[PDB]
């Protein structure tokens, strides 16, 4: 690990969290429209949506249904996912930054050593 | 490092070579980013020299800043901009490097001498959206921009 | 800086003076001259110095930032001194203020480097928690009086395990954390409720009803943070009959938390409030009871007791 | 001696880091004890007696002044390391200027949000204040937001426009080399993005705008930057007529 | 003294942590080669050698005894530092107490999976080895299911029910301070959770029936306490007693 | 500290000196007293110590955590001395045992300073890998006799970059290197599988089956690791079919790869179990050929032999 | 002796790490104060000495060779270490073997883009 290395990493995993973060406000957003959509639709980077559909896989009036039900699904699973990926990502941050602190402290120390034990030797 | 580190005031330009583009096959590997000249001044290289460069500065940063993140988020969330800017930063990467003619030995490839405007104007396209056609690999080990369209056609099949 | 810092300390000062006849100490351990000389002026406008008189109720001590490092290193152990006078002649309840505890611990590895002696962990002095500890020890309730010590802390490198911080937590017995997005809330004292904490909340200690109070106010701070998020989205009102009254008491209590200092008269134009430990209680217990559902928010907003929340209400019609 | 005799100067220390390599250096061979970095112990105390000579005098004194603009050059943008702690924990503040942004085009590269100034507005005038303030409170919001632009597949109206006036506010704080601006210059120009005028604007225009709309009221329109400046603020007429001003050259300008 | 003349002593060491930086201080100040974290060569001695004097003499030599509880403060959950590997590499086991668990309100603190006890389970009473036996094994089930993630929707039955003794199982060592309990009252109150008493509950009221339920126990059931407590057993008589005991009380337990 | 070194030592003399013809030596150096006692009474309760005839089979030495420097410092000399006589006066096929080695050399830079030496790395003796060396180049088989030894290695903070630990690779012709992560996952033996090696992995040697088996389920663990990266913000949501088919080979082959030992029975609260490689080259293979893709991972925890993990699969229904 | 007699040779140093700490031994011993990492300050000199005889002679000197392929333990995969770099700048390339292409299957674990040759396609038949 080097400072400059784990600097980078936190320097994105921060930013990471905080695209992730935005991305779930508007999964809510989005899903919050759908749910009410939704009611009268019966009367007639997303989670596991596309998977779950592919390997499974292997009108007008139902068209619309299928339709107006794919995207309160998927609108809902963007939205858990991405609130996940933030949560993982600030355990991340937090993880990576006592990292940084453990090295940082033991960067200056390791010098001051290599010093001391030169001075020392004359 | 102290030695290293107390050299950058003795110099008027300076060209910082790194591994880690070395080690993408980009050659020279100067670090686009980290090389100063004290002459990179419209007063005295013009602002078309100064656009240029500084416009490929830019995209180059906004590049930087993106690549961590589309690591792991991807890229269709990005904006049909961004994924422009990922593409053109891509390619002026490989137009960055050359062939030198003393390294034959390790590039196996005839070294290119390029002048000046073949330069800036070379940029000027990419940056201008001139060659968002081309293939990124028709730019890489090219002397002059007209050496990575005819690339293309050859890389064309 | 911009957070009410020199003005909380004033008050403190103040209502030290006031609440228990206790005088307090300033002992700036590397200041900044441009700051202390403003530091100065500002308590003498404010009154807690009177250069005509004999009502100051601060003495205080400077250890500025040209001189040596034994300078910087003794001034705090000086103010100590001073304090422990009003306690061990006078026995009061002397109030002593430390800014900053870092800079007490840097005098000290100056003079240790320039005594020749290996540093140890960070550079720091090997000595780093006798230095410490021989002085914050000094600062305790003897039989006699008490001497209450309020150190501003500067954390390095935001590295909270950085031996210097490390070390100094080892002695603190609470945490009064200013915070700029409080302030932006205009609420001030701009103290963070959540954040800030206490060694003594325990029921065994503070007793089991200001426990539960506390403990009452942060669960709602709490609640009310998460909530958060969700008004400014998806809009204020899939907010249950529930979470539509903590959101309600939540920015009562929030302003309620906020209060105006005898210390800024001269320029609020507003007279300042003292409140009782047993009115604080009472207040939010009773917003957390639901007795002011009622009352608007701006009821609240700078006030001392609850009775005022309750006339200001009037005013506001 | 200007300070000390009514008058006022500025001084600039470039670099403070170099001088304390120096002072190291004499140290060891004096064989004084090393500490961290191999710097003796008492290097704080050489700038701290050094940075405090720097001061506002009383009247009583003669109201000279001596402002100091000290150098430090940090590595790897570590803030932290020794010389650098001591000195920013010295002065009254500090102008953080960073790497990607030069590269990014902002240029001055200053970080607006970790810069500071302790004495604040104690020392802007009232023109400025008048705007600075509003400018100062947008940009910390578009900060806030900042990072979802380029991913911001969907964002509600109310930030969407945070990010509008962020990278507008963002453009004005651009300036080139060897042209420092009249106080009333500036306002005019901070005005013109503050108030909205821009928000319209393309942002890869800003830089081309200011320019001319500033080589314009410099033309034409010295006698209201002369009010501006004489007023000391901008008052509900001159207010006015900088709305005209620029509603009628923008108008202009996209033709 | 104790431990040698056929006694049994008790020695807690308040903190490890801080002597061993206060022998470091007089390391660095003979001039002892600092090492990892600054710290003299023998550190680990420092702390070998005092903790090898707790100990369990045979009856040949007494039969007494010396138990030591050191402690040693960890930074930032940090338990890889130098001094606390130490520490744990001359210990029979940890007791890692954790800040989340602390605020979370899980108190005492205690970490249950990376706590250890290598040399205890001999030194246990039979009367816990049969509630506490199926205690982690419980937990052990439920420590997987229970997620960093606070919103999750969950399926399968049994998996289910793991999740909820698990949150049961957690109240009950749930305890204030100053009030030790007998071991006869914990394996009371364990045998309530671990035999499923607790289940058709709500977690918010665990707490609540502890208190409640033991009282009970102690005010009307000294006798079969006693039994349990002498025996140090849990007899079948005693283990049916005990069953229709918190069935009752169950069945009159005010919600 | 406290990953398995011990436990795994003892799981050894338990699998392999038990049943060995010819003698056993085991050398205390600077660990625990009771430990020495822990063994000595099972060493006479199994019958290797006979305290009644001439029928033992292990000759014990010890200098434990409590002695002086300069003690720890030579007892694996006079451990190993005994060792060498079985070997070269008896042509003897000798077992040596040491717990821990680490002590040997942390015992050497205690006295070291005192010796008066400029310390070298970390604070570490100039003499260190010397000192290593004399002492482990005796520890060796020769055409005289034969020393199968197994040296426990404490590895300092978990640093494996430290002076000591990283002196001793070169000594070794099989690690088994124990790792925390691994341990608080819940695996035991805690081994770290692309950390660990042996000079015996060749295909002329354990036969190309071995070596294939063994090759194999390394690079599926060597994909699964760089996988993890990604899987840590995002999980597998977002992976290839293809990818998460080697994600649950990998966690079914590294559930597969811990065990319960007898000496560990009290703490997995299961039965020790003993595999006979030809079990462990099948299983393994099996599991990498897909033929245990329907089985849950839970099945293969904790488990001997492959069939058992079938069995479990069948009880967890 | 082979490279002045118009004889050709190649050594292998394996490895240059141990020596290093022995020298360090022997130079600490000898009360020489330690350096950066507690190495001499002439660890460079101790290798870049040594490493500078390998050499090809011309005709004029008998036209023989010593060729040196010297061996480098690296931690964590660490190149850019202090040691490491010390010798990767006197040879003429390296060869930079990962534990991560190991594992892989990549056996040699050659890693293409680390690894140099500073003499290229001169020392490589026209075939290849
Ligand atoms: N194989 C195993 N199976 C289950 N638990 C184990 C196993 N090995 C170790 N443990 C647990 O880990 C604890 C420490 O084991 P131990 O083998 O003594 O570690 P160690 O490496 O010798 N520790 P130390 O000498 O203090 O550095 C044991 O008491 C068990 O609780
Ligand atoms: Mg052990």
């Amino acid at each position: 690990a080097t400072l400059k290395d784990i600097t980078r990493r936190l320097k994105s995993i921060k930013n990471i969290q905080k695209i992730t973060k935005s991305m779930k406000m508007v999964a809510a957003a989005k899903y919050a429209r759908a749910e009410r959509e939704l009611k009268p639709a019966r009367v007639y980077l997303c989670g596991a949506i596309h998977s779950s559909v592919a390997k499974q896989m292997k009108l007008a009036n139902i068209i619309y249904y299928s339709l107006k039900e794919s995207t309160t699904s998927e609108q809902s699973a963007r939205m858990t996912a991405m609130d996940n990926a933030s949560k993982n990502a600030s355990e991340m941050i937090d993880k990576l930054t006592l990292t940084f602190n453990r090295t940082r402290q033991a960067v200056i120390t390791k010098e001051l050593i290599e010093i001391i034990s030169g001075a020392a030797a004359l | 490092d102290p030695a290293p580190a107390t050299t950058f005031a003795h110099l008027d330009a300076t060209t910082v070579l790194s591994r880690a583009i070395a080690e993408l096959g980009i050659y020279p590997a100067v670090d686009p980013l980290d090389s100063t000249s004290r002459i990179m001044d419209p007063n005295i290289v013009g602002s078309e020299h100064y656009d240029v460069a500084r416009g490929v500065q830019k995209i180059l940063q906004d590049y930087k800043s993106l690549q961590d993140i589309i690591a792991i988020l991807g890229m269709d969330e990005l904006s049909e901009e961004d994924k422009l800017t990922v593409s053109r930063a891509r390619k002026i990467q490989r137009f960055l490097s050359q062939p030198f003619q003393v390294a034959e030995v390790f590039t196996g490839h005839l070294g290119k001498l390029v002048p000046l405007k073949e330069t800036i104007k070379g940029f000027q396209q990419i940056l201008a959206g001139e060659y968002d056609h081309l293939p990124e690999q028709a730019f890489y080990m090219v002397g002059p921009i007209e050496e990575a369209v005819a690339k293309a056609d050859k890389l064309a099949e | 800086a911009g957070v009410g810092k020199t003005v909380l300390i004033m008050e403190l000062i103040n209502n030290v003076a006031k609440a228990h006849g206790g005088y307090s100490v300033f002992a700036g351990v590397g200041e900044r001259t441009r700051e202390g000389n403003d530091l100065y002026h500002e308590m003498i406008e404010s009154g807690v110095i009177n250069l005509k008189d004999a009502t100051s109720k601060v003495a205080l001590v400077y250890g500025q930032m040209n001189e040596p490092p034994g300078a910087r290193a003794r001034v705090a152990l000086t103010g100590l001194t001073v304090a422990e006078y009003f306690r061990d002649q006078e026995g009061q309840d002397v109030l002593l203020f430390i800014d900053n505890i870092f800079r007490f611990t840097q005098a000290g590895s100056e003079v240790s480097a320039l005594l020749g002696r290996i540093p140890s962990a960070v550079g720091y002095q090997p000595t780093l928690a006798t230095d410490m500890g021989t002085m914050q020890e000094r600062i305790t309730t003897t039989k006699k009086g008490s001497i209450t010590s309020v150190q501003a802390i500067y954390v390095p490198a935001d590295d909270l395990t950085d031996p210097a911080p490390a070390t100094t937590f080892a002695h603190l017995d609470a945490t009064t954390v200013l915070s700029r997005a409080i302030a932006e809330l205009g609420i001030y004292p701009a103290v963070d409720p959540l954040d800030s904490t206490s060694r003594i909340m325990d029921p065994n200690i503070v007793g089991s009803e200001h426990y539960d109070v506390a403990r009452g106010v942060q669960k709602i701070l709490q609640d009310y943070k998460s909530l958060q998020d969700i008004i400014a989205i998806l809009g204020m009102d899939e907010l249950s009959e529930e979470d539509k009254l903590t959101v309600s008491r939540a920015r009562k209590i929030q302003r309620f938390l906020s209060q105006p200092f005898q210390v800024a008269e001269v320029f609020t134009g507003h007279l300042g409030k003292l409140v009782p430990l047993k009115e604080t209680i009472k207040g939010f217990q009773q917003i957390l009871a639901g007795e002011y559902d009622h009352l608007p928010e701006q009821a609240f907003y700078m006030v001392g007791p609850i009775e005022e929340a309750v006339a200001k209400a009037d005013k506001l019609a | 001696y200007f300070r000390d005799n009514g008058k006022h100067a500025l001084i600039i220390y470039d670099d403070l880091s170099k001088q304390a390599v120096a002072y190291r250096q004499m140290s060891l061979l004096l064989r004084r004890p090393p500490g961290r970095e191999a710097y003796p112990g008492d290097v704080f105390y050489l700038h701290s007696r050094l940075l405090e000579r720097a001061a506002k005098m009383n009247d009583a004194f003669g109201g000279g002044s001596l402002t100091a603009l000290p150098v430090i050059e940090t590595q790897a943008g570590d803030v932290s390391a020794y010389i650098p702690t001591n000195v920013i924990s010295i002065t009254d503040g500090q102008i953080f200027l960073e790497t990607e942004l030069f590269y990014k085009g902002i240029r001055p590269a200053i970080n607006v949000g970790l810069s500071v100034s302790r004495v604040g507005s104690a020392a802007q005038t009232r023109a400025m204040k008048q705007v600075a303030g509003t400018m100062k409170l947008e940009l910390a919001q578009y900060r806030e937001v900042a990072a979802f632009a380029q991913f911001g597949s969907d964002l509600d109206a109310a930030t969407q426009q945070l990010l509008s006036r962020g990278v507008r506010l963002t453009e004005l704080l651009k300036q080139g080399q060897y042209s420092p601006m009249a106080i009333e210059e500036q306002v005019a120009v901070i005005y013109a993005g503050v108030r909205g005028y821009l928000d319209k604007l393309e942002p890869s225009k800003i830089t081309k705008f200011e320019n001319a709309f500033l080589s314009h009221v410099i033309s034409q329109h010295q006698a209201l930057l002369g009010k501006i400046r004489t007023d000391g603020k901008i008052s509900e007429e001159s207010d006015a007529k900088l709305k005209e001003i620029v509603t009628n050259f923008l108008a202009g300008f996209e033709a």
